[PDB]
DNA sequence: AGACGGCTGGCACGACTTTTGCCAGATCAGCCCTGG
DNA sequence: CCAGGGCTGATCGTGCAAAAGTCGTGCCAGCCGTCT
């Protein structure tokens, strides 16, 4: 597909050297990038080397953290377990800052 | 006459932005249609064993290599290998031309009778006479091979040297005062030669998935067969409640409003999709009516039409019907059709009745396969065959329809008993 | 296309396709022992171009144009026997029956 | 270089002299008119002249005054755009354009209503002309030929014609000479006639003239010159129709009583 | 603007104060009348007085009163719009649209229908012009130059001229000479014309005249004034055929015959 | 060995299908303001 | 307190036609089989 999952252009090239596009599909192109499809020529087996990112514009907590036997976001701020876990369900508002 | 600029009268059309969105809807496929219409759902906020088998194969290429590895040579030959085996297709024979490799290569030392010697020692691995480089010369290779003992060798070997022209055209009478060879002895050397497996890569891939899904139904049930649409490809929209039961409650007017629009939208266009495929089945269901005749009867009984047959069954227009009709695929008990393909020119025959080319064209496929392999039937031929028949073709149309089958001539498909 | 049973598989010898009748299947009665086959398949291939050199393929020898694979149904390793008996089940609406 | 000789005889006297003169008319580009009684073979006389001039390849196209129509005439000369007036389904081609790079006849310049000269007065001078609704203008070097029954001169006097139509015109004139003028061609024009009828009608062959019609021959006036000579040759040959003793009787008038 | 050459050969008294007369009024914005004798070069002022004039990059846009179709008419001086009649499918342009700050040179206007003298007189004088169907009026200053050998005053009193149409049109109306009123510079024309035409037809040069063809084609009424002075000195070149000796032929009249 | 007949395929020209491109407007009903 | 007027918004609308495309059949050129 295009910019999505077991995509082109991310995850590496594909079965043989040869581009999605249909162009540039020899060994004698070992690590030019294409103008009509962005593939790097390379083997097949990288295709099991390279992960892929999201962004994930709103923030996200780490569900290994602050839910095992120790809460490491608890012990580093001196909060309890049932706050935290209503704080990151929007359905507490904690307050942040004010000293006035 | 004369010319002014008067004002006619009687007639009727109407259109807006968004009608007009809602009429190109129908004109693209449910897999692309769905994809389309996940985007609206983004913008739009009310509307609603980890290895398994994972078995590596062969594939050909692969097994190449295996054995260029077992076989000894030095870095520079098992480095020029993988460039002559890396280029090499399903079919085996290898795409780039021998010069080009020299090319990937890029060294001076290098040269072609350096190439001919690590070509031709991976040139016969396994399956034989594979990495070709244009056949004419593997068919030479798969010869050379076996034993002497085998009689009509010799002629094979001088006919597939260069005389393949001869063998191409089929011109056996020229074949036969070039080659001054045996008068009806000689078919058994191109006998030889036939059974001498073109195309010996292809063999090792076979495992070739099952993929085609169909839009529409029709089937067989106790004659009258009748449509129903697929289920599971139709796409479907449906409101969200939470945020239906959000929006008069709302105590601002930019939340309020925001929900009216948003409303207003998504009501609109599941009523625009629920149109697509009403559409679509009225239709499929109006076009398999009048060929009622197709399913069983098989290709050859299907009546010519055009558009306008269909249209004026239904109450739509024309376009309309051709929008909604271009790529749906509909499966029934004889197979899957694109549903487009109904449709066709007609042409006339004797009787006031007409036929449909692709009846016809399904006709003369059969006619011409069901011949005398001696004597080829030649198009004017069967023109005046078909004409018994009732059809009044004419040549070149019989020619058209013969040249799309993917079936060369007469003079052409002749070959010896 | 449909795939259909008619013993005409490419790259095969005439050894093998000797204990296959006109349809495809193995007369009842006989043996087979390792991996000969058993009912010939043939899986369709998408058309192609003009292609001078499969054009040329098909003018030489014909009846094959690479159209089909070879997807025969062939006993498994290991596999030494007798054949009992064979049965062919075909839906409604096909009526090829070479031998049914 | 193709000679386009086609059916040309009649080469016996002044008429060799004056397609001696037009001969090398085609080479220049400059207005060109001729006149002649009706039927003084002035339409081929005009076409060789296509034909003989640089372009004998561009496209041939012609128009006549007398026809035409009131109406339609705007349209016809300059030419049409597209959705220009009510009813025009498609663009059309203007007559001037259609023929471009080639040369163009025109006859009864004689006539003219006031209203068609006008229209093509500007037309042919600078070569521009627009089409009726049209946005823009276009240019063309047609060759422009005359062709009159009359004479355009005395006309001029009574304003039956513009003196500024008539001075863009006729660079050169070339008046065909009567056939009444000639008396030497009536016979060779004469026994072409003859034979082509005879040809026709799949008769074997001519017998010949039976000089009483040669006598009578030179006497008649001849208002149409090589129009009613032809007509008149086939007309009595038809009443003959055989192959043997020549022909006697002229049919000059076919409104004569059998009897 | 700085530097416009082409033409205007003539080199005499008269010509001297109308073309500086040109000059003067070229800068100015009001309309100029070019009235005359046919022939005498109307087209030759008319274009270069319109870019003398402090507008030269701008439209220039000719016509023909006549020439223009009277069904139309309302169009072809103004326009129309998309959709205003079962014909139409888009705004139109029109002439005096198409003229944008541009000029505007009517040829030939003395012959323009009873309706088109009441059609541009009143968008004339101030600029309003309603398109064909068009909401709401568009406004335009367009140069007006125009001109014609008529006599306006004459035709005035006859009454086939509206009265002040010739009156909000004629403010320093340019009148030219005729040719035989020059005189002196008839004899520099000759020579110019004899030689381009000599060229035209693949000839090397000029013999030059004799001093009987200097006298004759000296005195004459020379009617058409420049249009036929160029002809006759331009057909006569075409019958000598060489440059071996002077020129000597005169053609004068081509239509009296030639023996 | 040369001419004649047959074959095929490219290209052209009408008769005929089909495929893409439009873009609101007026009209009716409930609620709010105001007169009776 | 009840009836009259204004105004906004909510609602209804899948075709007509213009140009590009395909269709069948004819015309003509070039190759090849066969008799004289
Ligand atoms: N010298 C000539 N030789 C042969 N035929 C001639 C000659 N002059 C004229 N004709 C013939 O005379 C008849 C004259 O045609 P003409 O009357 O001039 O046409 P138009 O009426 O259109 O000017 C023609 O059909 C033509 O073939
Ligand atoms: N001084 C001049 N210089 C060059 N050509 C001239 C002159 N006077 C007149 N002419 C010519 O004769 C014709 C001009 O037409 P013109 O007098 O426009 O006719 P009208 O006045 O009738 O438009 C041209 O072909 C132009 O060469």
């Amino acid at each position: 597909e295009r910019d999505g999952l077991f995509c082109a252009r991310i995850f590496g090239p594909v079965k043989d050297y040869e581009c999605l596009c249909g162009k540039y599909k020899r060994l004698k192109h070992r690590g030019v990038i294409c103008e009509k499809c962005g593939v790097e020529v390379t083997q097949t087996k990288v295709r099991r080397e390279r992960m892929g990112h999201i962004e994930l514009a709103s923030p996200t907590a780490h569900i290994w953290f602050l839910k095992s036997l120790p809460s490491r976001i608890g012990l580093l701020l001196d909060m309890p377990l049932r706050d935290i876990e209503r704080v990151l369900y929007f359905e507490s508002y904690v307050v942040i800052e004010g000293g006035m | 006459m004369k010319q002014g600029l008067q004002l006619r009268l009687s007639q009727q059309l109407a259109m807006t932005p968004q009608l007009q969105q809602a009429i190109r809807l129908l004109q693209l496929s449910t897999l692309e249609l769905q994809q389309e219409l996940q985007q609206a759902l983004e913008s739009n906020p009310l509307l609603e064993l980890p290895v398994y088998q994972g078995e590596t194969t062969q594939t050909l290429q692969d097994y190449l290599m295996w054995q260029v590895e077992l076989t000894p040579f030095t870095d520079t030959d098992r480095a020029i290998a993988t460039s002559i085996v890396d280029a090499v297709d399903d079919t085996g024979y290898l795409t780039i031309q021998i010069e080009d490799i020299v090319d990937s290569i890029g060294d001076d030392e290098i040269g072609l009778e350096e190439v001919e010697a690590v070509l031709k020692r991976i040139q016969r691995f396994d399956p034989v006479g594979v990495a070709a480089k244009d056949l004419r010369d593997c068919l030479l290779i798969q010869l050379s091979q076996f034993a002497k003992e085998t009689p009509w060798l010799e002629e094979a070997r001088l006919i597939i040297s260069d005389h393949l022209d001869l063998l191409a055209n089929h011109d056996f009478r020229t074949l036969m005062r070039v080659t001054r060879l045996k008068e009806e002895v000689l078919k058994e050397a191109v006998n030889l030669i036939q059974s001498l497996d073109p195309r010996p890569g292809q063999s090792i891939q076979t495992s070739e998935p099952e993929y085609v899904i169909p839009d529409v139904l029709v089937r067989k049930v106790s004659g009258r067969w009748t449509v129903e649409l697929n289920a599971d490809s139709i796409p479907r929209l449906k409101i969200n409640q939470q945020y239906a039961a959000m929006g008069n409650s709302a105590r601002n007017d930019a939340d309020g409003q925001f929900i009216r629009s948003n409303l207003q939208e998504a009501r609109w266009l599941i009523k625009s999709l629920e149109s697509r495929n009403d559409t679509l089945l009225r239709v499929s269901r109006c076009i398999v009516e009048q060929q009622q005749a197709f399913f069983e009867q098989g290709e050859e009984y299907m009546k010519p039409m055009v558009l306008a047959d269909i249209a004026q069954a239904v109450e739509m227009h024309e376009s309309t019907i051709s929008r909604v009709t271009t790529q749906k695929y509909l499966h029934s008990p004889r197979g899957i059709f694109e549903l487009k393909y109904f449709f066709s020119s007609h042409v006339n025959t004797e009787g006031g009745g007409e036929a449909s080319s692709t009846a016809i064209r399904a006709l003369v496929k059969k006619l011409i396969a069901a011949e005398n392999p001696a004597k080829p039937l030649s198009d004017s031929k069967l023109t005046s065959m078909l004409s018994e028949q009732g059809i009044m073709v004419a040549r070149r149309t019989v020619a058209k329809y013969r040249e799309s089958l993917s079936i060369p001539p007469s003079n052409q498909r002749k070959q010896l008993v | 296309g449909p795939e259909e049973i008619t013993a005409d598989i490419p790259n095969v010898g005439e050894a093998a396709l000797s204990k296959l009748d006109e349809s495809g299947i193995v007369y009842i009665g006989a043996e087979v022992t390792g991996g000969d086959i058993l009912v010939g398949k043939v899986t369709p291939k998408g058309e192609t171009q003009l292609t001078p050199e499969e054009k040329l393929l098909r003018a030489i020898f014909g009846e094959k144009a690479s159209d089909v694979k070879d997807s025969s149904l062939r006993v498994p390793n290991g596999v030494s026997g007798t054949v009992i008996d064979v049965q062919v089940f075909t839906r409604d609406g096909v009526e090829k029956d070479k031998r049914a | 270089m193709a000679e386009y000789k086609d059916n040309l005889l009649g080469e016996a006297n002044s008429f060799l002299e004056v397609l001696e003169q037009v001969s090398h008319l085609a080479p220049l580009d400059k207005p060109v008119l001729i006149i002649g009684e009706r039927g003084t073979g002035k339409e081929l006389i005009a076409s060789r002249l296509h034909y003989l001039s640089s372009r004998w390849q561009g496209p041939f196209i012609s128009l006549n005054c007398a026809a035409l129509n009131e109406n339609l005439l705007d349209s016809e000369l300059f030419g049409h755009e597209a959705g220009a007036f009510t009813g025009a389904q498609k663009r059309h081609p203007g007559r001037f354009e259609r023929a471009d790079g080639g040369t163009l006849f025109l006859d009864e310049l004689a006539t003219a209503p006031m209203m068609v000269q006008e229209k093509l007065l500007r037309v042919i001078e600078y070569g521009e002309l627009e089409r009726v609704g049209g946005s823009q203008p276009l240019q063309v070097n047609v060759r422009l030929v005359c062709a009159t029954n009359a004479d355009l001169p005395a006309m001029v006097n009574e304003g039956t014609f513009r003196a500024d139509l008539l001075d863009r015109l006729a660079f050169d004139v070339v008046q065909l000479p009567p056939l009444r003028e000639r008396e030497s061609d009536i016979m060779l024009m004469a026994e072409y006639f003859a034979i082509q009828m005879c040809r026709e009608i799949k008769l074997p062959l001519f017998p010949g003239f039976t000089e009483r019609a040669r006598e009578t021959l030179l006497n008649y006036r001849w208002p149409g010159n090589i129009r009613e000579l032809k007509n008149v040759v086939e007309r009595s040959v038809y009443r003959h129709g055989t192959s043997d003793y020549p022909l006697d009787d002229i049919i000059i008038d076919p409104f004569k009583r059998r009897p």
